[PDB]
RNA sequence: CGAGAGGUA
DNA sequence: TTACCTCTCG
């Protein structure tokens, strides 16, 4: 299992820089680099080796498959190789299946809520530190874009940013370059209410980019956005 | 929208008074949903 | 005998069944027939199963099917009756039934239609031994007993010992008890069983004791005992050695079943289906003879046998099998591919069987036992994939219900060879090896490995150590799978999409054979049952468009031919003559070729030039630009016939006297086609009335309604919109048709029919494709056809790119083409456009392949409404084209609505446009005038229909509007 | 701001047997009441005419057909001035058809009998009531055993105080003989206790108010001893606990709620409009009789056996009266809840029946089949094309579509133009496809927008709204970038079309469905439609480049490019003559500041020369400068392709401006 | 995959989703009474378990979805959340 | 109209 | 899981 594996995986990784130094303007390479079709994975299995499989109980077969499609499957190969198909047909049935029992779900116990008000008139706000939690750069960005912040964050004597300011990409990095650790946001959490919630807590809108409008179904949209990414 | 016996007994007995508020309920009534243009302001 | 040396006949089960039932079936369940007295004593009936005879059918088969008849066979039999007063004898031959006769194709003729039995998979009976892990500490082993009657037996053994049955809901009943209930002693079990001290430590019949004769078998195996054959009971031995087997394993000693193994499963057929709808039939024949002799007493009749007697148990058992069942299906009839591959299905669910979303995600992949038996890519997609399936070309069925695969000996004996055929359990004892003896080193061959099985396992062992050899081309997989050409080239979630594809095919008008294929296109047509056999020698002597005459030894034998018919899914069968006057024929030889078949080949698609290359965003997706040239010279053109049916100003010009539609007549939708109650056409259907059928009937209590049906015929061509597809996996849809100018050209000057975009073979991993092109501009050429069996490279290294690349540059040489082999870019030339004149900057990929058209057509999807009729309860739109119905907005829709916020819109739907029945019809006229709508106020039905429902289970719902201004309550209705 | 304020609500609640019969009952002219339906008929045994008191009866349910009565004879309605209500001869109702729809009847029962639902739940409503043995009060429902106290309300001369009990076996005869004719009917009514009349009647008289009184002191003092034994005991002691918690809430709420508690067993029984239940003949449909209907004649008929036997047979003993009583309730119970107590009770050839609940519950239950969605009209469907030419805000429909449902508007503009007389008129003009109908179909939907969906609509995006422009053809073809909104390929997918009809409706397509306004996303921002495959790979191509060392020149450069060109149109121009090729390297003026993105690399030769001036020359671009410091010249090394992307980006942003204007 | 935010969301068992959580969800009940006095105790010890499991719900969640590529933003899981963490049970001592 | 079966995407 | 289509059968 592992001589093969090795094989397998050493070849993958030399095919990139082989097209780029030797041969361009390939086609196979513009299709994939482009970003037009094609994954690294399938064409490793046109032009490389397609490798050892997984019977069914997850257990590797022993025979590896040292034939690529231009080459020619031999027959016991290509026997072995169905085996994998057949999971994939399973799985693509059962994955439809599975994602609307989610949705419909997520749909009903979030349908209420509407924005139906300005401002709740809460004066608390959760805390994000980029310590706290080991967090890359990118979370703690990705958490801070659209939120409304409840408190003044001051260097010195200036301020950087007042209560009930919308955080977008320059300020988030203003934040990073002066090290501001302890920021408050308005989140969801925050809200007095169950039944509905606040264009303040809230926060900017992923369609349009500007503060939420009242009368917006914010819980349908949570609820399609989780579900939808599940066919995935 | 799951034990519809259950949920309808029990609401029988209490003579529960249900205040249209959410999307689903107005659906069923066939009139105008409080969201959207239909929310009035 | 068969099957050794040859691909064995695709229908050859269906005939095997049916005749095992035809003999062995009929008097197997005719002798357990009771001799019936009644009372005290009474009257003896005698039916006598020594002489049974079933005589030939009364109508011919072709007229069954064009009167609505079943094709039948009649069963007479010969019984006595000693009435209690006479003491004397009479005895005559009852007519008992109706038993259906097959065609040798495989089908059976019921009512009209083409009917046919689907094989099933189910658990064979036996002892089968699981090892349950424990929630607590040490895991639990468990025992089973399948049975005929489906009673499962359990036997358990916990960390304490146990041996307590698990049968009863409750946790603890003994085993031991149950082994005392066969009156054994105490003492008599310790001499029986091994491990005796374990046990002293510590210190129904109807339907699980009997085992089937597969049953008992088993039993005998796994538990080595060995009670002959003819015992076919629960004895009591057997329970005190599965015990003892129980413990074994808790101290290590044994073996855990698989389930899924084919040695643990067996298959039933027509066979055994047709045996026991028998058996029904015939425990009916008793109460009704019973009741006969009882009305005997009330008459004081002398009893004539047949009137004790009548037909219709028989009758109506089959006549329910046929409709009802399951597994009875209809047969389709879109192609000729469809009809055989019907027949060797497989099906896990069934009656007695499994159900689909109850079934375990195992169950549904291969198993190593498969290879062989069954194939590894056929499967029908959905919450069923994975349970019906199909038998690969090699197999045949067993004595016992179990399945073989032919494997050749190549163990030294006196011949050396032989070919066997080996039970699924048999062959994980030996090695197997698919390889080949093409290796020599400075040792000699019998030294040299290869890859091998055993076990369950794939290992690399000496050409010394191996036992059997697998070596025919086509064995583990089915018929569609095995018309792919250059499969080892195209991955196999791919080969899925082309069986499927290739069964939805249409029959053209004109017909023409592949350039590349695999060869078994041959045998295919063969065995479906649209050509014209031989079946005598002969010369032949009169040909005519409606008949063959052959002469042969002083007889004339006359062949009837089909001419523009009708099959079950609107398409049509039509045959064309392949022998000239003064031709000598022998048996088995090819008279006329069928639709879709040309000399003895299945033909369903034609040969076309392509390029693949981008073409202005035409080709987006998976969409296809194609030339007029298909249009005008008619290479995609298909008829299709439908029928209607009904039971007795510029229109009314085609009806007659009686008012039926004239044969020849022109119609278009509206028009009448048999005289309030008249009969009129949809929309979309425009066609020559080619016959009309006045039907006398019989069967109903009047005369039948006598049935007046109508065909009518489509011509359609290719147009925007339709499917085509290739053999590997290739779909896509027509989006634009350009003349012959404007397509791409090349240096021949010729214009390539179609252009297939390039970016889908990287995803879909088919570049079997590729290979196929080519070789099909070679063989245009150089005037070859090419039948290529599956894996080539066996012989040697990248064996199908030095076929392809020889066969092109001979092209290239022969007909001094030097674009059909380039040397710098072998396979690709330099074309240009039609437009501008100028050079594709790229050289690109051209060649003929076969493509063909598939049965889903634009014609048949289009559909609009506005108005109409409305549904009686729901009072909400009807469902379906046919029916002249509207669209769905459901659950998920409205939910995106809410989503945009679009409220009015919402209500809309839900109000006016369906169910407001005040509202629905105000908007009509608010339209025509030129109007404001309002928006309404009332409910709709819908909402008022749950009310009244409710009020039905004594519950009350009311709807109350409290005004704002001054407070008052208000009472909606 | 002031909300505008609106107040609806929905009630649920038990009903009184006063009102089953007030929704089902009218007085006709003769003053006689109508409603009642006793016999079982349905409809005429091969008449097909409704039979009187029947399932199908004209007079309790509303006419047949409208205006005409149970005589034959025709009355217009719409007028009352003149017209019987109901007729001297028979109760005609002659107004519409539509009532029988609406209206209801009411069967009566001799015999108490019992819901299901309150019994079956394992907390029934009714035990949580009674403080008695779930047991005890389902067997007296269920099987032969009688209660001994039935009333607390009243004194009685017996004093056993007795449960339920299996023998009557004490003497009664001479209990009898001993009393009045009915004196004993009075003390039995008093005391002795069978079916459900006996709950009905012990729910009737409780007291609410000492319930719960007795349960808090029972409730308190449980719990002595609580959390301080075996296992097995403190189970069933919390058990207890609750079922008294579960008991005095119940009670609570009766006191507050004007729900009476006795209607829970019920003494008439509701019956469905009979349009609901079409039970049209089965004319070959043979399953259009109703269960519904099947399921209601067994309990007529139980029903109607049983009042005839008091009446014809007071003599008979109790046994008679008992052996059919549970008949009668059984027949209910499968008619409101079939399958909870797990009786199949179906016909042989049948499946289990269909019980009410059944049809409520569920994805084909009332609620979900019909409520959330239902069929509509003006809607079509057909399959999907590429459609390359197309802009973002047009799609492309089919003609035969299109005439259908856009009709009604077109018949207008036919009689508008005055090219037809009538509304028939102008039907017989669309179907002969004169060349006329067409014009005027173009004209009706210009500013017409119309819906587009595909079949599983995941996201919003799953609809969005186009401007249809007519297409010859039978395919709907849509623009190459709204696909992945969609999720549409090209190989055999469908979509489905729906048309606004009113104002309100349509200035919401526009303004809030339409491509333009939704280009991004609602998880995390994205772009949803940006250039994708085919397009993707030219883009690609322009920007790629151009060989540029070994591979350019076979020989070292160092023992030995050329176009220069002063504005960007005379190279694109060059390219179609086929001067240069697209790669083949070039060197443009720039007017513009410094905008190109390279890297930060430094000069790789500058060149200085006497008199002043100095060249710099960097990878990608050669700067001039001079004494005085300026920038005499700038020039950019690049490739036609370069500048095509360039060009097209500048030359849409200064059209639409310029377009604006 | 999908089984596992099935799991999260259905909230079956309190351990399961984290080990980590049960062991401080049941161990701060039972410390948090003799610390603190009847009126401020239920309080603060709901607003502390009501801000660690909001914490580890969207970030057991999160963890499943970034695995594999799939950017969703945070807001939409927490109106999720919020509902599924909004409520609280009287005890059995609790009568009035 | 109630069931069953074969497909499609 | 959604939607779509055809058929047969009492
Ligand atoms: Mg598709
Ligand atoms: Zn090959």
């Amino acid at each position: 299992i592992e001589i093969w594996y090795a094989t397998s995986e050493y070849l993958r990784q030399e095919m990139n820089p082989n097209f780029r130094m030797t041969d361009p303007f390939n086609p196979v390479h513009i299709m994939s680099f482009s970003g037009a079709r094609g994954n690294a994975s399938q064409v490793h299995q046109l032009v490389g080796m397609r490798g050892l499989m997984s019977d069914p109980q997850g257990q590797m077969i022993d025979l590896p498959i040292q034939s690529n499609l231009r080459e020619g499957l031999s027959l016991t190969e290509y026997i072995i190789s169905c085996y994998g198909a057949r999971k994939g047909v399973v799985d693509t049935a059962v994955r439809t299946s599975d994602a609307g029992y989610l949705t419909r779900r997520l749909v009903e116990v979030v349908q209420h809520i509407v924005v139906r008000r300005t401002d709740c008139g809460t004066a608390r706000g959760i805390s994000v530190s980029p310590r706290n939690g080991m967090m890359p750069e990118r979370i703690f960005i990705q958490t801070l874009i659209g939120r409304v912040l409840a408190d003044d964050i001051y260097m010195g004597p200036r301020c950087i940013a007042t209560r009930n300011q919308d955080i977008g990409i320059g300020l988030v990095n203003r934040f990073i370059t002066f090290r501001a650790q302890p920021i408050s946001i308005r989140t969801p959490f925050t809200c007095r209410s169950t039944s509905w919630i606040c264009r303040l807590c809230y926060g900017r809108s992923p369609t349009h980019g500007d503060l939420v409008e009242l009368g917006e179904a914010v819980g349908i949209i949570a609820g399609q956005s989780i579900g939808e990414p599940g066919t995935q | 929208f799951q034990e519809t016996a259950r949920v309808l007994a029990k609401a029988a007995l209490r003579g529960r008074i249900d205040w249209l508020k959410g999307l689903k309920e107005n659906v069923v009534l066939g009139g105008v949903i409080p969201v959207g243009t239909g929310f009035k302001g | 005998n068969e099957g050794i040396s040859t691909i064995p006949g695709f229908n050859q089960i269906q005939f095997e069944g049916f005749c095992r039932f035809i003999d062995q079936g009929l008097t197997e369940e005719l002798y357990k027939f009771p001799k019936i007295e009644d009372t005290d004593q009474e009257i003896e009936f005698q039916l006598f199963v020594e002489t049974y005879q079933l005589v030939e059918p009364l109508i011919k088969e072709r007229d069954a099917v064009y009167e609505s008849l079943t094709y039948s066979s009649e069963l007479y039999v010969s019984a006595g009756l000693i009435w209690k007063n006479s003491r004397d004898m009479q005895e005559q031959t009852i007519f008992i039934g109706n038993i259906p006769l097959m065609n040798s194709l495989g089908t059976s003729i019921v009512n009209g239609i083409y009917r046919i039995v689907i094989n099933q998979i189910l658990q064979s009976p036996g002892i089968y031994y699981r090892s349950e892990l424990d929630h607590n500490g040490i895991s639990v082993y468990t025992g089973t007993i399948i049975s005929d009657w489906g009673g499962r037996s359990e036997l358990e053994i916990d960390r304490k010992a146990r041996i307590w049955a698990r049968v009863s809901r409750k946790q603890k009943i003994s085993i031991l008890v149950l082994s005392s209930a066969m009156g054994l002693n105490l003492r008599e079990i310790l001499e029986n069983v091994c491990y005796p001290e374990i046990f002293l430590s510590f210190l129904f019949f109807q339907q699980r004791c009997e085992l089937g004769r597969i049953g008992r078998r088993n039993m005998n195996r796994r538990l080595n005992l060995d009670i002959p054959q003819n015992n076919t009971f629960l004895l009591p031995r057997d329970i005190l050695a599965a015990a003892d087997h129980l413990i074994g394993l808790k101290f290590g000693m044994g073996a855990l079943d698989d389930m899924n193994h084919l040695k643990n499963k067996r298959i039933r057929s027509v066979a055994d289906l047709l045996q026991d709808q028998f058996g029904l039939a015939l425990v009916r024949l008793e109460n009704v003879v019973r009741g006969t002799i009882c009305g005997a007493i009330r008459h004081k009749l002398i009893p004539t046998p047949q009137n004790l007697v009548t037909s219709t148990p028989l009758t109506t058992t089959y006549e329910s099998f046929f409709g009802l069942h399951p597994l009875s299906q209809v047969l389709d009839r879109t192609n000729p591919l469809t009809q055989i591959v019907h027949g060797r299905k497989l099906s896990y669910l069934g009656p007695g069987g499994l159900t689909g979303r109850t079934a375990s995600f195992r169950i549904r992949d291969i198993h190593p036992s498969h290879y062989g038996r069954i194939c590894p890519i056929d499967t029908s997609e959905g919450i069923n994939v994975g349970l019906i399936g199909s038998l690969a070309i090699h197999a045949r069925i067993g004595h016992w219900g179990s399945l073989e695969s032919p494997f050749y000996e190549i163990s030294e004996r006196s011949t050396g060879v032989r070919m066997l055929y080996l039970s699924p359990g048999r062959d994980e004892y030996y090695m197997v090896a698919a390889g080949n003896s093409l290796a020599l080193n400075q040792d000699i061959q019998e030294e040299q490995v290869v890859p091998a099985r055993y076990r369950q396992e794939f290992l690399t062992i000496a050409w010394e150590q191996v036992h059997l050899r697998s070596i025919f081309p086509f064995q583990y997989f089915s018929i569609g799978a095995s018309l792919i050409p250059f499969i080892e080239h195209n991955d196999a979630n791919r080969a899925l999409m082309s069986s499927n594809m290739q069964r939805q095919a249409v029959p053209l008008s004109r017909s023409e054979k592949c350039i590349v294929g695999t060869g078994l296109e041959r045998q295919a047509a063969l065995d479906s049952g649209a050509l014209a056999i031989a079946e005598r020698e002969g010369r032949v002597v009169y040909t005519n468009t409606d008949k063959i005459l052959l002469a042969g030894n002083g007889d004339i034998l006359s062949i009837p031919l089909v001419i523009y018919q009708r099959s079950n899914k609107n398409t049509c069968m039509h045959q064309k003559l392949q022998v000239p006057r003064g031709k000598c024929i022998k048996k088995g030889q090819i008279l006329a070729d069928g639709a879709a078949t040309v000399g003895g080949e299945l033909a369903l698609g034609k040969n076309v030039l392509v390029a693949y290359m981008p073409w202005e965003g035409y080709n987006s997706e998976d969409a296809v630009l194609i030339s007029e040239r298909l249009v005008y010279e008619d290479i995609y053109t298909s008829f299709h016939i439908r029928k209607y049916e009904i039971q007795t100003a510029h229109l009314l010009r085609n009806l007659d006297k009686n008012g039926i539609v004239m044969l020849g007549s022109w119609v278009e939708t509206g028009d009448i086609l048999v005289g309030e109650t008249c009969l009129k056409l949809p929309i979309g259907g425009r066609g020559r009335v080619i016959d009309v059928r006045w039907i006398q009937k019989r069967g109903g209590s009047s005369y039948n309604p006598e049935t007046i049906r109508v065909y009518i015929l489509q011509k359609r061509e290719i147009k925007v919109g339709d499917k085509v597809a290739g053999r590997h996996g290739n779909k896509g849809i027509i989006s634009k048709i350009l003349p012959r100018q404007d397509m791409p050209y090349l240096q021949d000057g010729r214009s390539v029919d179609m252009v297939f975009n390039p970016l889908g073979v990287p995803s879909r991993m088919n570049v079997g494709q590729i290979f196929e092109c080519s070789l099909g501009l070679a063989g245009s050429l150089l005037d070859r056809h090419y039948r290529i069996a599956p894996f080539d490279e066996r012989y040697e290294q990248e064996a199908s790119r030095k076929l392809v690349f020889s066969e092109l540059y001979e092209a290239s040489k022969q007909t001094a083409n030097p674009w059909v082999f380039e040397p710098e870019y072998p396979g690709k030339s330099r074309i240009f456009d039609g437009r501008t004149g100028n050079p594709f900057e790229q050289p690109v990929i051209i060649g003929k392949p076969y493509i063909l058209k598939l049965i889903h057509q634009v014609d048949d999807k289009i559909h609009g409404r506005s108005s109409g009729h409305y549904a009686l309860v729901t009072q909400q739109p009807l469902r379906g084209r046919a029916k002249q119905g509207g669209q769905r907005v459901g659950e998920m829709e409205v939910w995106a609505l809410e989503g945009f916020g679009v409220a009015h819109i919402l209500q809309e739907m839900l109000t006016y446009k369906s169910d407001h029945i005040r509202a629905r019809q105000e908007v009509l006229g608010t339209t025509i005038i030129g109007g404001t709508i309002p928006n309404p106020e009332d409910a709709p039905e819908s909402f008022r229909l749950l009310v009244r429902e409710l009020r039905s289970l004594a519950l009350e719902l009311n709807h109350f509007l409290v005004s704002e201004k001054n407070f008052q309550i208000n009472r909606k209705e | 701001m002031i909300d505008r304020y609106k107040h609806q609500q929905l009630r649920i609640g038990s009903v009184s047997p006063q009102q089953i019969s007030a929704w089902a009952t009218k007085i006709l002219p003769n003053g006689e009441i109508v409603g009642e339906v006793t016999k079982p008929y349905t409809f005429h045994y091969k008449t097909n005419k409704p039979e009187k008191d029947g399932l199908f009866c004209e007079r309790i349910f509303g006419p047949i057909k409208s205006g005409i009565c149970a005589c034959g004879n025709y009355r217009v309605i719409g007028d009352e001035k003149e017209d019987p209500k109901f007729c001297e001869q028979c109760g005609v109702e002659f107004v519409d058809s539509r009532i029988r729809r609406y209206q209801m009847g009411y069967i009566k029962l001799a015999c108490p009998v019992t819901h299901v639902w309150y019994l079956k739940r394992l907390p029934s409503y009714i035990a949580n009531l009674l403080d008695k043995p779930l047991k005890e009060l389902e067997g007296l429902v269920y099987c032969d055993f009688s209660f001994a106290r039935p009333i607390t309300k009243k004194p009685t001369f017996l004093r056993l105080r007795g449960l339920f009990e299996y023998e009557i076996q004490s003497w009664k005869y001479s209990i009898p003989l001993f009393f009045t004719t009915q004196g004993f009917d009075t003390f039995r009514n008093r005391e002795i206790s069978t079916g459900a009349g006996a709950i009905r009647e012990q729910l009737a008289d409780l007291d609410l108010r000492i319930i719960i009184e007795n349960s808090l002191v029972e409730w308190e003092e449980l719990g002595e001893e609580g959390h301080t034994g075996n296992e097995w005991e403190d189970r069933k002691v919390g058990r207890r606990k609750d079922f008294l918690v579960r008991r005095v809430e119940l009670a609570k709420h009766f006191i507050r709620t004007n729900i009476e508690p006795e209607w829970m067993v019920l003494c008439l029984l509701p019956v469905l409009p009979p349009e609901l239940r079409p039970i049209i003949q089965i004319d070959g449909g043979k399953l259009m009789s109703s269960d519904i209907n099947e399921l209601y004649r067994r309990v007529i008929y139980r029903n109607n056996t049983l009042t005839d036997l008091l009446t014809t047979s007071r003599s008979t003993p109790g046994e008679l009266v008992m052996c059919q009583e549970k008949l009668v309730q059984e027949a209910v119970d499968t008619l409101l809840d079939n399958g909870i107590r797990g009786q199949p009770m179906r016909d042989g050839h049948n499946k289990v029946y269909k019980s009410f609940s059944d049809v409520i519950e569920g994805k084909e239950g009332r609620f979900r089949e019909t409520l959330l969605g239902k069929r509509v009209d003006y809607s079509g469907r057909s399959v999907i094309v590429v459609g390359p030419s197309l802009s973002l805000h047009r799609c492309g429909l089919p003609r035969e579509i299109a005439i259908e449902l856009f009709q009604t508007f077109v018949i207008r503009g036919l009689i508008r133009q005055h090219l037809a007389s009538n509304i028939g008129v102008a039907k017989s003009k669309i179907r002969e496809k004169e060349p006329i109908v067409w014009e005027i179909l173009q004209e009706v939907m210009q500013g017409h927008p119309v819906l587009l969906n595909r079949a599983p609509t995941l996201h919003r995006l799953g609809i969005q709204a186009f401007q249809p422009v007519l297409v010859e053809g039978r395919a709907i073809c849509l623009h190459p970038l709204v696909c992945k909104g969609f999720n549409a390929d090209f190989d055999g997918d469908q979509m489905a079309v729906h048309v606004p009809l009113s104002l309100e409706a349509q200035v919401e397509a526009r303004l809030l469905m339409f491509s333009h306004m939704n280009l991004l996303s609602p998880a995390i921002g994205d772009p949803i439609s940006v250039p994708t495959q085919d397009m993707l790979i030219g883009l690609y191509v322009l920007t790629s480049g151009n060989h540029r060392g070994i591979c350019v020149n076979r020989y070292n450069p160092c023992n030995r490019k050329e176009p220069f060109f002063s504005n960007s149109y005379d190279a694109i121009g060059a390219y179609r003559q086929k001067r240069i090729n697209l790669d083949s390297p070039l060197w443009l003026r720039w007017r513009l500041d410094q905008r190109v993105i390279a890297s930060r690399e430094t000069p790789i030769e500058v060149h200085y020369e006497s008199l002043g001036t100095f060249y710099e020359i960097y990878g990608h671009y050669l700067i001039v400068r001079s004494l005085k410091k300026q920038i005499l010249f700038i020039y950019i090394r690049t490739t036609v392709g370069h500048i095509a992307l360039y060009r097209e980006i500048e030359e849409a942003i200064q059209g639409f401006s310029r377009a604006y204007s | 995959g999908l089984p596992k935010v099935e799991q999260v969301l259905e909230v079956r068992s309190v351990d399961s989703i984290s080990m980590n959580l049960e062991k401080r969800i049941e161990g701060w009940n039972k410390c948090i009474t003799r610390i603190l006095g009847i009126p401020w105790g239920f309080l603060i010890g709901a607003e502390l378990t009501i801000a660690q499991s909001r914490i580890s719900l969207v970030n057991k969640i999160q963890q499943v979805y970034r695995s594999q590529g799939v950017q969703i933003h945070n807001r939409h899981l927490e109106i999720i959340v919020r509902q599924i963490t909004s409520k609280v049970l009287v005890s059995e001592d609790g009568m009035s």
